[PDB]
Formats: structure tokens, sequence, C-alpha cells
């Protein structure tokens, strides 16, 4: 997870000498296993549009 | 907040008001969710009494969106004390849950390893309040946001009278006039990673505001997500 984050858009852990994505609640991991994605309208840290 | 700028619509959605008796804000929080506002114990010693506002942009001007909100239990780390100001740190249960909207949402909670290794290790976080525009100045109708690079813990030692501990975290400037101050204090201190926002630090305390060779210090979160997540579990 040393560089570029392991690719995670979030959370980056090394298990067993490989990476492994993971998200804040209110998101789920994105089928590419590096994208987060929102599950509601206004998840958390993100700013709000109108 | 010294110097820095007015936070825009949507921008600042986290931020939550403690107002007194008199309807006066006093210190800030962050919205966890629903039902928790992060805030700092030395906050709770102001007011006997006080209620939540969120949505808020201007003090002096009631727009869509405010919402007042009651507290219904307040849990202090039990070790926070004056005499050091370790451990500033409260989460407010709220009577009522929050419904997020424009300018009302919360910012996330990062993993702890991570947050140590990854986040604390950026070169810059967003603080922002309702507080003092100068030391010992008026505070601010207006919600302020301000960009402050992380200080390294052993030049924020050297600077400071007061003991640092591993509770907390510094940031800010040397010498440059920016600086959160008094009446920002229980707010939100947070980390853009990529396009998220995580909550890193709750605005703590300061030798005066922006004063030369003096920074900001904070609590750092990273220290107490358990501690939250058990306190956010009823
Ligand atoms: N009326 S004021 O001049 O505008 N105001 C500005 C200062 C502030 O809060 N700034 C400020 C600056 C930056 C940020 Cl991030 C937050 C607050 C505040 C103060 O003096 N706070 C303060 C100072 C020291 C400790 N402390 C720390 C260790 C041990 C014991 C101990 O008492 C606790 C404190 F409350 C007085
Ligand atoms: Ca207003
Ligand atoms: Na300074």
């Amino acid at each position: 997870c040393s560089l570029d984050n392991g690719d995670c858009d979030q959370f980056c852990h090394e298990e067993q000498n490989s990476v492994v994505c993971s998200c804040a609640r209110g998101y789920t991991l994105a089928d590419n296993g590096k994208a987060c994605i929102p599950t509601g309208p206004y998840p958390c840290g993100k700013q709000t549009l109108e | 907040i010294v110097g820095g700028q007015e936070c825009k619509d949507g921008e600042c959605p986290w931020q939550a008001l403690l107002i007194n008796e008199e309807n006066e804000g006093f210190c800030g929080g962050t919205i966890l969710s629903e039902f928790y506002i992060l805030t700092a114990a030395h906050c709770l010693y102001q007011a006997k009494r006080f209620k939540v506002r969120v949505g808020d942009r201007n003090t002096e001007q009631e727009e869509g969106g405010e919402a007042v909100h009651e507290v219904e239990v307040v849990i202090k780390h039990n070790r926070f004390t004056k005499e050091t100001y370790d451990f500033d740190i409260a989460v407010l249960r709220l009577k009522t849950p929050i419904t997020f909207r424009m300018n009302v949402a919360p910012a996330c909670l990062p993993e702890r390893d991570w947050a140590e290794s990854t986040l604390m290790t950026q070169k810059t976080g967003i603080v922002s309040g309702f507080g003092r525009t100068h030391e010992k100045g008026r505070q601010s109708t207006r919600l302020k946001m301000l960009e402050v690079p992380y200080v390294d813990r052993n030049s924020c030692k050297l600077s400071s009278s007061f003991i640092i501990t591993q509770n907390m975290f510094c940031a800010g400037y040397d010498t440059k006039q920016e600086d959160a101050c008094q009446g920002d204090s229980g707010g939100p201190h947070v980390t853009r990673f990529k396009d998220t926002y995580f909550v890193t630090g709750i605005v703590s305390w300061g030798e005066g505001c922006a004063r030369k060779g003096k920074y900001g210090i904070y609590t750092k979160v990273t220290a107490f997500l358990k501690w939250i997540d058990r306190s956010m579990k009823t």
C-alpha cells in the first residue's frame, strides 16, 4: 500500500502480501475492487451539490 | 478562523455549531452520523445547557436547511482534564436524527492503521468554524474554512509552552497569519484523500491565535477511533 495506495480509492491494507481495498461505512467496493460506490444521496465525506 | 475564507454552499457539510441558552454559538462539532456529533470535551464546560445547530452558514440570517437538535446523551472521555487538555474528545448522541441534505452530511471516520500511515502523512488538512477572526476579536457570523499544513510533532513540541501528547497533533503556520481560533474549538479538522474527506482532528487549543512561532493543536482522532466506535454503539 506504500505507493499509489494500492490503487485503492479509500482504504488499503496488505492481506497476505497482497493489496486489499475497502471503503467507509455508506460505501460499497466497486466491481474493479478498487473504487468505492456510495449507497445513498449523502455518503460521508462528500461535499454536497444542489 | 483567522484568515481563510467563507465556506461555499455544501463545502463544509459536516460542520455543527453548539449553541448556548443565549442561542449563541460557542464551539463547533463534526457530524459523524444522523445521531452523533463529535466535539471537544473542554467545550462541555462552557455551557450547562446547549443544543446543536446544523446546516447554518450565516448566524445572522435564518436560511433553508438550518435545524436545531437537542442532545440526549453526552459522552465525555473520562481521562480529559484541563490540567493537560489531553483526551479532549466527546461524542454527543442527539434526541432526534439529522436529515442529511445540502450543507448537512457526515464526515467519514477512517480505519486506524490506514489513517496513521496514509491520512496523517498528507500535506494539509482543512479546519472550519464560526470562531474568532482575530485573537480576542469577534466571532465570525459566517462559516469559514482554512487549509492548514500538518506540522512535525517535534517542531511543534519545541514551539509549545505546554506538553503535546500522542493524543494531539499540530497543524498550521509558523508565521503566516492564518489559524483556527477560540470558538472554532470542538470543530472539524478533515483531510481529503482522493475525493473523500475523513475526520482527522478536533480543534482543541492554541497559545493565542495565529501567533508567530505557535501552531494550532488538535485532538488526534485516529487515537480514539475505537473509543468513538464504542461510544457510538450506545
Ligand atoms: N481568547 S483568545 O486569546 O482568542 N483564546 C485563543 C486560544 C485558543 O484556543 N486558540 C486556538 C488556536 C488554534 C486552534 Cl487549532 C485552537 C484554538 C485560547 C487559549 O489560550 N486556549 C488554550 C491554551 C492552552 C491550553 N492548554 C494546553 C495544554 C495544557 C493546559 C492548557 O491550558 C488550553 C487552551 F484552551 C484563548
Ligand atoms: Ca443562518
Ligand atoms: Na503561528
